[PDB]
Protein backbone atom coordinates (compact mmCIF):
# COMPACT_ATOMS: atom_id res chain seq x y z
CA UNK A 1 0.00 0.00 0.00
CA UNK A 2 1.19 3.40 -0.87
CA UNK A 3 0.24 6.26 1.34
CA UNK A 4 0.50 10.00 0.38
CA UNK A 5 1.02 13.37 1.96
CA UNK A 6 -0.79 16.89 1.83
CA UNK A 7 1.39 18.03 -0.38
CA UNK A 8 0.96 15.29 -3.22
CA UNK A 9 -2.86 15.69 -3.11
CA UNK A 10 -1.93 19.91 -3.69
CA UNK A 11 0.20 19.77 -6.33
CA UNK A 12 -1.62 17.19 -8.25
CA UNK A 13 -5.07 19.21 -7.87
CA UNK A 14 -3.21 23.30 -8.63
CA UNK A 15 -2.83 23.40 -12.13
CA UNK A 16 -0.94 27.11 -11.38
CA UNK A 17 1.99 25.30 -9.20
CA UNK A 18 5.24 23.97 -11.23
CA UNK A 19 4.86 20.82 -10.17
CA UNK A 20 1.51 19.92 -11.26
CA UNK A 21 2.47 18.33 -14.16
CA UNK A 22 4.43 15.42 -12.64
CA UNK A 23 2.06 14.84 -9.65
CA UNK A 24 -1.39 14.75 -11.79
CA UNK A 25 0.39 12.53 -13.89
CA UNK A 26 1.71 10.20 -10.55
CA UNK A 27 -1.21 10.82 -8.61
CA UNK A 28 -3.67 9.43 -11.81
CA UNK A 29 -1.03 6.48 -11.97
CA UNK A 30 -1.25 5.46 -8.13
CA UNK A 31 -5.25 6.17 -8.45
CA UNK A 32 -5.85 3.47 -10.90
CA UNK A 33 -3.06 1.06 -9.71
CA UNK A 34 -2.97 -2.21 -8.26
CA UNK A 35 -1.47 -1.65 -5.13
CA UNK A 36 -4.13 0.11 -2.55
CA UNK A 37 -3.46 4.15 -2.25
CA UNK A 38 -3.69 4.87 1.01
CA UNK A 39 -5.50 8.29 2.13
CA UNK A 40 -5.92 9.37 5.76
CA UNK A 41 -8.40 11.08 7.02
CA UNK A 42 -5.75 13.92 8.29
CA UNK A 43 -4.56 14.16 4.85
CA UNK A 44 -7.45 14.40 2.99
CA UNK A 45 -8.58 17.67 5.52
CA UNK A 46 -5.05 18.86 5.33
CA UNK A 47 -5.36 19.30 1.44
CA UNK A 48 -8.92 20.65 1.52
CA UNK A 49 -7.36 23.35 4.46
CA UNK A 50 -4.52 24.19 2.13
CA UNK A 51 -6.04 24.77 -0.90
CA UNK A 52 -8.84 26.41 0.42
CA UNK A 53 -6.61 28.42 2.61
CA UNK A 54 -6.11 32.63 1.43
CA UNK A 55 -2.55 33.10 3.60
CA UNK A 56 -1.36 30.04 1.02
CA UNK A 57 -2.87 30.74 -2.35
CA UNK A 58 -4.00 34.22 -4.21
CA UNK A 59 -7.07 32.82 -5.49
CA UNK A 60 -7.98 29.74 -3.02
CA UNK A 61 -9.77 26.74 -4.28
CA UNK A 62 -13.89 26.77 -3.63
CA UNK A 63 -14.70 24.31 -0.61
CA UNK A 64 -17.43 23.23 -2.99
CA UNK A 65 -14.38 22.27 -5.46
CA UNK A 66 -11.99 20.99 -3.12
CA UNK A 67 -14.67 18.78 -1.02
CA UNK A 68 -15.72 17.49 -5.31
CA UNK A 69 -11.59 16.54 -5.87
CA UNK A 70 -11.91 14.72 -2.39
CA UNK A 71 -14.78 12.70 -3.55
CA UNK A 72 -13.21 11.64 -7.09
CA UNK A 73 -9.98 10.63 -6.03
CA UNK A 74 -12.12 8.52 -2.98
CA UNK A 75 -14.24 6.78 -5.86
CA UNK A 76 -11.23 6.09 -7.59
CA UNK A 77 -10.45 1.92 -7.34
CA UNK A 78 -6.91 2.22 -5.53
CA UNK A 79 -8.04 4.73 -3.25
CA UNK A 80 -8.96 3.63 0.64
CA UNK A 81 -9.60 6.50 3.50
CA UNK A 82 -7.70 5.52 6.10
CA UNK A 83 -9.00 6.35 9.61
CA UNK A 84 -6.23 6.31 12.65
CA UNK A 85 -5.79 2.42 13.74
CA UNK A 86 -6.22 1.63 17.57
CA UNK A 87 -1.73 0.71 16.26
CA UNK A 88 -2.37 4.81 15.07
CA UNK A 89 -1.63 5.71 18.27
CA UNK A 90 1.19 3.67 19.67
CA UNK A 91 2.90 4.06 16.12
CA UNK A 92 2.62 7.62 16.19
CA UNK A 93 4.24 7.35 20.13
CA UNK A 94 7.19 5.26 18.62
CA UNK A 95 7.77 7.78 15.89
CA UNK A 96 7.89 11.03 17.98
CA UNK A 97 9.81 8.63 20.81
CA UNK A 98 12.56 7.86 17.63
CA UNK A 99 13.35 11.46 16.92
CA UNK A 100 12.57 13.18 20.24
CA UNK A 101 9.51 15.13 18.62
CA UNK A 102 8.91 18.82 19.00
CA UNK A 103 6.87 21.64 17.67
CA UNK A 104 5.77 20.74 13.70
CA UNK A 105 7.81 17.13 14.09
CA UNK A 106 4.71 15.85 16.43
CA UNK A 107 2.26 16.55 13.54
CA UNK A 108 5.23 15.04 11.07
CA UNK A 109 4.94 11.72 13.48
CA UNK A 110 0.98 12.03 13.74
CA UNK A 111 0.89 11.88 9.46
CA UNK A 112 3.86 8.99 9.41
CA UNK A 113 1.45 6.94 12.15
CA UNK A 114 -0.93 5.86 9.11
CA UNK A 115 1.91 4.38 6.53
CA UNK A 116 3.91 2.75 9.65
CA UNK A 117 0.93 1.02 10.96
CA UNK A 118 -0.48 -0.24 7.42
CA UNK A 119 4.06 -0.91 6.61
CA UNK A 120 2.97 1.18 3.87
CA UNK A 121 5.16 3.49 1.88
CA UNK A 122 4.72 7.29 3.05
CA UNK A 123 5.34 9.22 0.05
CA UNK A 124 5.98 13.32 0.87
CA UNK A 125 7.62 16.18 -0.70
CA UNK A 126 8.87 16.75 2.63
CA UNK A 127 12.73 14.94 2.79
CA UNK A 128 12.08 15.92 6.78
CA UNK A 129 10.31 12.44 6.93
CA UNK A 130 14.32 11.14 5.65
CA UNK A 131 14.30 11.41 10.35
CA UNK A 132 12.28 8.71 10.62
CA UNK A 133 14.64 5.59 10.30
CA UNK A 134 11.54 3.20 11.53
CA UNK A 135 9.36 5.38 8.90
CA UNK A 136 9.16 3.49 4.97
CA UNK A 137 9.15 7.12 2.99
CA UNK A 138 10.07 7.95 -0.64
CA UNK A 139 10.13 11.56 -2.75
CA UNK A 140 6.94 11.03 -4.79
CA UNK A 141 8.54 11.69 -8.29
CA UNK A 142 11.04 9.14 -7.06
CA UNK B 1 -10.07 8.52 -12.23
CA UNK B 2 -8.78 11.21 -13.84
CA UNK B 3 -7.99 14.75 -11.72
CA UNK B 4 -9.71 17.58 -12.93
CA UNK B 5 -7.19 20.62 -12.40
CA UNK B 6 -7.97 23.67 -10.99
CA UNK B 7 -6.44 26.95 -9.50
CA UNK B 8 -5.12 30.51 -10.91
CA UNK B 9 -2.20 32.93 -9.69
CA UNK B 10 0.46 30.99 -7.47
CA UNK B 11 1.31 31.21 -3.87
CA UNK B 12 1.25 33.97 -1.62
CA UNK B 13 5.06 35.14 -0.92
CA UNK B 14 6.86 33.74 1.39
CA UNK B 15 4.89 30.39 1.56
CA UNK B 16 6.55 26.91 0.58
CA UNK B 17 3.86 23.92 -0.21
CA UNK B 18 6.99 21.69 0.38
CA UNK B 19 7.58 22.09 4.22
CA UNK B 20 4.99 21.03 6.62
CA UNK B 21 6.41 23.16 9.01
CA UNK B 22 6.57 26.48 7.35
CA UNK B 23 3.04 26.06 5.47
CA UNK B 24 1.58 25.32 9.34
CA UNK B 25 3.51 28.45 10.15
CA UNK B 26 1.62 30.50 6.91
CA UNK B 27 -1.22 28.93 7.39
CA UNK B 28 -1.60 30.27 11.74
CA UNK C 1 -19.33 13.97 28.01
CA UNK C 2 -17.29 17.13 27.70
CA UNK C 3 -14.20 17.09 25.30
CA UNK C 4 -11.56 20.03 25.15
CA UNK C 5 -9.54 21.85 22.96
CA UNK C 6 -5.38 22.21 22.47
CA UNK C 7 -5.99 25.96 23.99
CA UNK C 8 -7.61 24.17 27.29
CA UNK C 9 -4.57 21.60 28.05
CA UNK C 10 -1.80 24.50 26.83
CA UNK C 11 -3.16 27.29 29.52
CA UNK C 12 -3.44 24.33 31.71
CA UNK C 13 0.48 23.36 31.51
CA UNK C 14 1.90 26.56 30.97
CA UNK C 15 2.27 28.01 34.24
CA UNK C 16 3.77 31.50 32.70
CA UNK C 17 0.34 32.03 30.76
CA UNK C 18 -2.06 34.13 32.64
CA UNK C 19 -4.84 32.04 32.15
CA UNK C 20 -2.93 29.20 33.82
CA UNK C 21 -4.93 29.23 37.08
CA UNK C 22 -7.99 28.91 35.86
CA UNK C 23 -6.92 26.17 33.04
CA UNK C 24 -5.38 24.05 35.42
CA UNK C 25 -8.28 23.98 38.06
CA UNK C 26 -10.99 23.16 35.43
CA UNK C 27 -8.96 20.91 33.79
CA UNK C 28 -8.18 19.23 37.35
CA UNK C 29 -11.98 19.31 38.11
CA UNK C 30 -12.95 17.76 34.56
CA UNK C 31 -10.16 14.88 34.95
CA UNK C 32 -11.71 14.15 38.51
CA UNK C 33 -15.19 14.43 37.82
CA UNK C 34 -18.21 11.57 36.72
CA UNK C 35 -18.34 12.85 33.48
CA UNK C 36 -15.66 12.01 30.94
CA UNK C 37 -13.54 13.97 29.58
CA UNK C 38 -13.22 13.49 26.31
CA UNK C 39 -9.23 13.87 25.12
CA UNK C 40 -9.23 13.36 21.29
CA UNK C 41 -5.93 12.18 20.01
CA UNK C 42 -5.86 15.42 18.00
CA UNK C 43 -5.64 17.26 20.90
CA UNK C 44 -3.78 15.39 22.92
CA UNK C 45 -1.17 15.59 19.47
CA UNK C 46 -1.45 19.27 19.25
CA UNK C 47 -0.86 19.69 23.02
CA UNK C 48 2.62 18.77 22.45
CA UNK C 49 3.24 20.22 19.33
CA UNK C 50 2.53 23.48 20.99
CA UNK C 51 4.10 23.24 24.19
CA UNK C 52 7.40 21.82 22.27
CA UNK C 53 7.32 24.95 19.89
CA UNK C 54 10.40 27.08 19.50
CA UNK C 55 8.56 29.65 17.24
CA UNK C 56 5.45 29.16 20.06
CA UNK C 57 7.80 29.41 23.95
CA UNK C 58 10.75 31.10 24.03
CA UNK C 59 11.70 27.98 26.63
CA UNK C 60 9.56 25.18 25.33
CA UNK C 61 8.33 22.52 27.61
CA UNK C 62 10.51 19.12 26.73
CA UNK C 63 8.82 16.54 24.85
CA UNK C 64 10.16 14.10 27.57
CA UNK C 65 7.78 16.69 30.04
CA UNK C 66 5.04 16.90 27.40
CA UNK C 67 4.29 13.10 26.49
CA UNK C 68 4.74 13.01 30.79
CA UNK C 69 1.94 15.60 31.02
CA UNK C 70 -0.06 13.76 28.69
CA UNK C 71 0.25 10.18 30.32
CA UNK C 72 -0.61 12.11 33.52
CA UNK C 73 -3.63 13.26 31.96
CA UNK C 74 -5.08 10.15 30.62
CA UNK C 75 -4.29 8.32 34.53
CA UNK C 76 -6.95 10.16 35.29
CA UNK C 77 -9.99 8.54 36.55
CA UNK C 78 -12.63 10.48 34.36
CA UNK C 79 -9.89 11.06 31.12
CA UNK C 80 -10.59 9.05 28.00
CA UNK C 81 -8.61 9.39 25.21
CA UNK C 82 -10.51 9.55 21.60
CA UNK C 83 -9.87 7.70 18.73
CA UNK C 84 -12.77 9.50 15.34
CA UNK C 85 -15.33 6.68 15.66
CA UNK C 86 -17.30 5.15 11.70
CA UNK C 87 -19.25 8.70 12.20
CA UNK C 88 -16.35 11.39 12.06
CA UNK C 89 -16.05 11.53 9.14
CA UNK C 90 -19.46 12.35 8.02
CA UNK C 91 -19.53 14.57 11.37
CA UNK C 92 -16.53 16.55 9.96
CA UNK C 93 -18.06 16.86 6.50
CA UNK C 94 -21.75 17.84 7.37
CA UNK C 95 -20.06 20.57 10.29
CA UNK C 96 -18.00 21.85 7.36
CA UNK C 97 -20.82 22.12 4.87
CA UNK C 98 -22.95 23.85 7.75
CA UNK C 99 -20.66 26.85 7.63
CA UNK C 100 -18.90 26.90 3.98
CA UNK C 101 -15.80 26.30 5.94
CA UNK C 102 -12.28 27.14 4.36
CA UNK C 103 -8.65 27.42 5.36
CA UNK C 104 -8.58 26.72 9.45
CA UNK C 105 -12.00 26.24 9.33
CA UNK C 106 -11.28 22.63 8.27
CA UNK C 107 -8.93 22.10 11.37
CA UNK C 108 -12.11 23.68 13.53
CA UNK C 109 -14.14 21.13 12.15
CA UNK C 110 -12.26 17.86 12.17
CA UNK C 111 -12.12 18.63 15.96
CA UNK C 112 -15.26 19.66 16.34
CA UNK C 113 -16.32 16.85 14.88
CA UNK C 114 -15.20 14.56 17.61
CA UNK C 115 -17.87 16.48 20.25
CA UNK C 116 -20.45 16.14 17.43
CA UNK C 117 -19.84 12.42 16.84
CA UNK C 118 -19.92 11.49 20.67
CA UNK C 119 -23.21 13.98 21.14
CA UNK C 120 -20.21 15.66 23.58
CA UNK C 121 -19.73 19.52 24.92
CA UNK C 122 -17.19 21.03 23.37
CA UNK C 123 -14.86 23.25 25.72
CA UNK C 124 -12.78 26.06 23.77
CA UNK C 125 -11.01 29.34 24.50
CA UNK C 126 -12.31 30.29 20.67
CA UNK C 127 -15.71 32.21 20.63
CA UNK C 128 -15.55 31.53 16.86
CA UNK C 129 -16.57 27.82 17.38
CA UNK C 130 -20.43 29.23 18.07
CA UNK C 131 -20.55 29.24 14.52
CA UNK C 132 -21.53 25.69 14.29
CA UNK C 133 -25.02 25.46 15.05
CA UNK C 134 -25.18 21.75 15.35
CA UNK C 135 -22.30 22.01 17.98
CA UNK C 136 -23.01 22.34 21.65
CA UNK C 137 -19.94 24.42 22.21
CA UNK C 138 -19.23 26.40 25.74
CA UNK C 139 -16.68 28.79 26.93
CA UNK C 140 -13.98 26.62 28.84
CA UNK C 141 -14.29 29.53 32.22
CA UNK C 142 -18.10 29.37 31.93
Amino acid sequence: MLCVDVNVLVYAHRADLREHADYRGLLERLANDDEPLGLPDSVLAGFIRVVTNRRVFTEPTSPQDAWQAVDALLAAPAAMRLRPGERHWMAFRQLASDVDANGNDIADAHLAAYALENNATWLSADRGFARFRRLRWRHPLD
Amino acid sequence: YRVQPSGKGGLRPGVDLSSNAALAEAMN
